[PDB]
RNA sequence: AGCCACCCGAGAUUGAGCAAUAACAGGUCUGUGAUGCCCUUAGAUGUCGGGGCUGCACGCGCGCUACACUGACUGGCUCAGCGUGUGCCUACCCUACGCCGGCAGGCGCGGGUAACCCGUUGAACCCCAUUCGUGAUGGGGAUCGGGGAUUGCAAUUAUUCCCCAUGAACGAGGAAUUCCCAGUAAGUGCGGGUCAUAAGCUUGCGUUGAUUAAGUCCCUGCCCUUUGUACACACCGCCCGU
């Protein structure tokens, strides 16, 4: 019966009373349900609640905590990426980075011109798995 | 008695509060941001199921001879979910659970004993014994 | 709703029905004369000969000119014929029906004109405008009456359905644009 | 095929209609209450249990799945 | 043909060391630093007796003058990550059967010589 | 208890069998007075085993299909005694009672076999099995719960609950009488 | 000759083992130092290195995971059975326990060819408390990322594991099609095999466990005759005339 606090934006996202607060704040890149679970207990927040509820107070120190992963004791390995290609070391990417940051990985891929580049950028998987009857329809 | 005439989900949470009553249990450095399973698509809900998960590891020492590191691995997990492939049995974190055992070890409520591993302290069989007549008397289940 | 005063089909009712979805025996279809009320074909009489075929390009969304057998104004399950059909020819109702969704259309919104659609209060909106034809006997009677309506310029503000906004903004660019 | 959602914000308009459903509620399940109102089916279990701590409504089931309620003891 | 502040605009780490500084390591350091792939190859593989070919690499490398490229270095292995002594060569690197020679430079470092060379087609089939 | 056996919440005595043909295919209280539906795990042993096996058991049994629900009646047990809680809640009635109405109800008078007639479709005004009647009653009702529960916020034991009340008293709101009335509409149609 | 019924019951009810006659241009020379005729034969067809067997607008099969609430979640409860496992002739285990690492895994030993240890094999389903609320939703995990273990002399063409994260179709599946009557269907895990690492493979296993024939030749195939045959290699046969 609290209804008075459904406003929240975590980036480029409008996070309301859609699911729980964590499900909720999977709606960007970088933050996934597992994430999401930690920088909120990172801030020491209840993902159980709703997004409707929990306003941006709270949320202004999980933008902090987002942004700042090793800085707020999310460690090396739990990070999207580890040690990465650019800035090299072990960097939790967020909404709008982590998508420059997969491009920058592949378009850099293609300028070494490694094979992970090499299979992405000719139609064909990068993995080496099976492509003769998936990947297609 | 023994604690296996009293109600075992009551006791997996009587003696877990009976750890906090304790106020120590030897908590390892990382439960805010582990996976801590194989098995969990996602992380616990809080860190005092290992208050929980410890008062499921001393009712368990409280039968056997004695247990160690793979034991307590195999009762806390279940399928691990493959994904697009078929779930199957295994054991996850072996540090935590370790870290259990050394808690209660540290404690005294089990203790490194025969039958490879910790049994039940004689006071872990008082105090087991103590809750589970606090289990007994509250509800049976 | 629909802009007949009455809810359901009768018995030996032809009936404009819509295709939504083939079942398992059959489509439960929804009639469009009467609002969207469900009924049923196939397994027992709707064909006559054994020709062995149904469709080749016609897809979904089809219009059956059926005559009710059975109605549950009740239950809800109005059972069709067209094996009976030898003088009930399909062209009749379906132009008739092309009428009577603009028939319809023109007396739903109404709501000066916007128009919407949707919603306003459905079954009062029909007794000021859809059902007062309805309600004007006979059944060949408002076949004429409503006629008289969209036949605009002969004449616009003529006999009732005074009702009931006034209704004369409708009256005059609403029903030349439904 | 099915999209459906609930007002996923504890709502004060169904709550305090539930407060008022509630001698009609005697079968009160927080999918009932979820579909009598608005309120998610998470956080009618919730409200229920405001509802609960009322006393006009008594648990009559408790499952893992799904809460059971009842309104005063027989009706 | 070379180091650092050449053949590289793809600048700092390429897995967690930086190039720029790895082309004045040693590679004895670089299987040690954040190089795990790498390091199964160089600990595991450990210097895996291609040193007639290591040789034809520092020689072709000697032999050619250092403002060009070497000659030829043609290889059969197409498992090798290059080296901060690698760095220069243009290296032959069999796929079966073709040698694909690669010149090898700072951006290329932490990647398989069959990363460059291709065993397989961008799949036609009239396509 | 060796007096009279009972349901497991409720009360297989107070139980109105109210059919002419399904007398001895619906008993709760006559021999097969169980606290716990549970026979051997086995009912299709014999032909004499379906009206060995009660309604109140063939519930739990004709619940788990769906290969994910297969295998599985400790889930269905649980499901089904609470969709007895959500029967008297809703009415007050014995929920035992209302499932038992709700066989009565569901179970069909005439049915139709197939027949040929000039290569046109002609169907055959026949009885069907009283057997049959409790086994059209129960699997229709089976049909209901678990799909109305399947993408909604209600449990099967609240759609089951609503499948036997509707059921109990035919309201055509439980899936159980409205496709007994189809089966039962062309027995006095085709020929 | 047999049936039905019931008694006992493990009842006149387990599942396989197993194969007549005859047939095969069934398949295998690449299982075979079973192989005729050959080929090549020191320039090998005896070899090593590298790669392809993986490739995809696609045709098909088999699997598998999916499509939520009996589901996902977070945990907690706790119940197997079949086997097997180092000390082996071309390469080698089960692992308690003790430890470190989220995990990956590392690791310390010791036990045990074994109803002795692994392993009181305390498996999964289950079972409960939840959070979730039927939202391509957290169902789904495709795809891919960065990085880390691990196996190998070599994985690159991601061998494999993991970590987070990018978070797909899929919300029930047409034409068609498959199976099957009780521990059966299904679900569930588990053991055995191929291995240096490397299963959605496979054979077993228990476990949870349905509805349904309980009949029939209707489909369909099979046996059993008669009948006609222009068929006889036998109707995919014949066989006409334009």
């Amino acid at each position: 019966p609290e209804k008075f606090q459904h406003i929240l934006r975590v980036l480029n996202t409008n996070i309301d009373g859609r699911r729980k607060i964590a499900f909720a704040i999977t709606a960007i890149k970088g933050v996934g349900r597992r994430y999401a679970h930690v920088v909120l207990r990172k801030a020491d927040i209840d993902l159980t609640k709703r997004a409707g509820e929990l306003t941006e107070d709270e949320v202004e120190r999980v933008i902090t905590i987002m942004q700042n992963p090793r800085q707020y004791k999310i460690p090396d390995w739990f990070l999207n990426r580890q040690k990465d290609v650019k800035d090299g070391k072990y960097s939790q990417v967020l909404a709008n980075g982590l998508d420059n940051k997969l491009r920058e990985d592949l378009e850099r891929l293609k300028k070494i011109r490694a094979h992970r580049g090499l299979r992405h950028f000719w139609g064909l998987r990068v993995r080496g798995q099976h492509t003769k009857t998936t990947g297609r329809r | 008695v023994t604690v296996k005439d009293v109600n075992q989900q009551e006791f997996v949470r009587a003696l877990a509060a009976f750890l906090k009553k304790s106020g120590k249990l030897k908590v390892p450095e990382w439960v805010d941001t582990v996976k801590l399973a194989k098995h969990k698509e996602l992380a616990p809900y809080d860190e005092n199921w290992f208050y929980t998960r410890a008062a499921s590891t001393a009712r368990h020492l409280y039968l056997r001879g004695g247990a160690g590191v793979g034991s307590m691995t195999k009762i806390y997990g279940g399928r691990q979910r493959n994904g697009v492939m078929p779930s199957h049995f295994s054991r996850g974190s072996k540090s935590v659970a370790r870290r259990v055992l050394q808690a209660l070890e540290g404690l005294k409520m089990v203790e490194k004993d025969q039958d490879w591993g910790r049994k039940l302290t004689p006071q872990g069989q008082r105090d087991l014994d103590r809750i589970a007549g606090q289990v007994a008397a509250a509800k049976k289940k | 709703c629909r802009f007949y005063q009455h809810k359901f089909p009768e018995v030996e009712d032809v009936v404009m029905v819509n295709v939504r979805s083939i079942a398992e025996m059959g489509a439960y279809v929804s009639l469009l004369e009467y609002n969207n009320i469900e009924g049923m074909i196939l397994l027992s009489e709707l064909s006559r000969r054994r020709i062995r075929s149904i469709n080749k390009l016609i897809r979904i969304g089809r219009n059956e000119c059926v005559v009710v057998i059975r109605v549950d104004k009740e239950k809800g399950y109005i059972d069709l014929s067209k094996r009976r059909v030898s003088p009930e020819e399909a062209i009749k109702c379906e132009d008739k029906f092309t009428k009577s969704k603009t028939v319809y259309s023109i007396l739903r919104h109404v709501a000066e004109v916007l128009e919407y659609t949707k919603d306003e209060q459905l079954e009062s909106l029909f007794q000021r405008t859809a059902w007062v034809f309805d309600d004007k006997y006979k059944r060949p009677g408002y076949g004429a009456y409503d006629a008289f309506k969209h036949a605009v310029s002969d004449p616009s503000i003529l006999d009732s359905l005074d009702l009931n906004e006034d209704e004369r903004e409708v009256l005059i660019n609403n029903i030349n644009r439904r | 095929r099915d999209k459906l959602n609930n007002l996923v914000l504890f709502d004060k308009a169904t709550y305090d209609k539930l407060c008022k459903e509630v001698p009609n509620y005697k079968l009160i399940t927080p999918a009932v209450v979820s579909e009598r109102l608005k309120i998610r089916g998470s956080l009618a279990r919730a409200a229920l249990q405001e509802l609960l701590s009322k006393g006009l409504i008594k648990l009559v089931s408790k499952h893992r799945a799904q809460v059971i309620y009842t309104r005063n003891t027989k009706g | 043909v070379e180091q650092k502040k050449k053949r590289t605009f793809r600048k700092f780490t390429y897995r967690g060391v930086d190039l720029d500084q790895l082309l004045d390591m040693s590679y004895e350091q670089l299987m040690q630093l954040y190089s795990a792939r790498q390091r199964r190859r160089l600990s595991r593989g450990l210097r895996r007796k291609q040193h007639s070919l290591l040789k034809r690499l520092r020689k072709a490398k000697k032999e050619a003058p250092p403002m060009e490229k070497p000659e030829v270095v043609k290889t059969h292995l197409r498992d090798m990550i290059i080296l901060p002594e690698m760095v220069g060569s243009m290296v032959g690197v069999y796929n079966g059967k073709t040698f694909n020679q690669v010149e090898i430079k700072p951006e290329m470092i932490g990647h398989y010589l069959g990363e460059f060379s291709i065993t397989y087609k961008p799949v036609k089939h009239g396509r | 208890t060796p007096d009279i056996k009972l349901f497991g919440k409720w009360s297989t005595d107070d139980v109105q069998i109210n059919d002419i043909s399904l007398q001895d295919y619906i008993a709760v209280k006559e021999k097969y007075a169980k606290y716990l539906p549970h026979s051997a795990g086995r009912y299709a042993a014999k032909r004499f085993r379906k009206a060995q096996c009660p309604i109140v058991e063939r519930l739990t049994n004709s619940m788990m299909m769906h290969g994910r629900n297969n295998g599985k009646k400790l889930m269905t047990v649980r499901i089904v005694k609470h969709a007895f809680e959500i029967i008297h809640l809703l009415t007050g009635e014995n929920p035992l009672q209302v499932l038992v109405n709700a066989i009565i109800n569901s179970g069909p008078r005439e049915d139709s076999t197939r027949i040929g007639r000039a290569g046109t479709v002609r169907r055959q005004a026949v009885d069907v099995s009283p057997l049959r009647r409790v086994n059209q009653a129960i699997w229709l009702l089976c049909t209901g719960a678990r799909e109305a529960a399947f993408r909604n916020i209600k449990t099967i034991a609240e759609c089951l609950a609503d499948e036997l009340i509707n059921a109990a008293k035919g309201s055509s709101n439980s899936y159980a009488i409205k496709k007994k009335d189809e089966l039962e509409r062309v027995a006095k149609s085709n020929r």
